[PDB]
């Protein structure tokens, strides 16, 4: 890891390792990057809270592959969790 | 910052905060003194 990581353009191929089956998506799959590998959280003093993780929204019309760009982050990442508005057999968002 | 100004006094701690809120709440219930009610009166009514 540290010798891959001494590379001047590591980033570019973390970007180039983001969902092979995807293709010409490159924003995207930098938003993926970044969300994957997330910013630190922050609480100074104890009185005030810094969020530390990139939420992205993936706003596209039918066939630009967002549904793959989904699985193939559930495929990677180490907790992720799977869910859906309108689907039924899927894990809720709300607790109960 | 904010340590050095606790530990200067500009600044009270979350805790102590709280208890002291709690403090003033339980012990003090202050009244308006006669002569604070005439300001208060006037004031209402100029602004209405
Ligand atoms: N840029 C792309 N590269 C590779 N395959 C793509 C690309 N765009 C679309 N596809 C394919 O087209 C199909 C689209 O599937 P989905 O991922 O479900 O599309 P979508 O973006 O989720 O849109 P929906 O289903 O209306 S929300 C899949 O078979 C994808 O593999
Ligand atoms: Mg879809």
């Amino acid at each position: 890891f540290r010798k891959i990581s001494r590379d001047r353009g590591i980033i570019d191929k973390i970007i180039s390792s983001m969902a092979p089956s995807i293709y010409g998506h490159r924003d995207i799959k930098t938003a993926v990057a970044c969300s994957l590998f997330g910013g630190v959280p922050k609480n100074v003093n104890g009185k005030h809270s810094i969020r530390g993780d990139i939420n992205v929204l993936l706003l596209g019309d039918p066939g630009t592959a967002k549904s793959q760009i989904l699985k193939y982050v559930e495929k990677t990442a180490h907790r992720a969790v799977f869910a859906t508005g309108q689907g039924a057999s899927a894990v809720g968002l709300t607790a109960s | 910052m904010q340590n050095q100004q606790e530990e200067n006094g500009s600044e009270i701690s979350i805790e102590k905060m709280k208890r002291y809120i709690t403090y003033c709440r339980l012990k003090c219930a202050p009244r308006l003194s006669p002569q604070a009610a005439e300001k208060l009166s006037s004031n209402f009514v100029t602004i209405r």
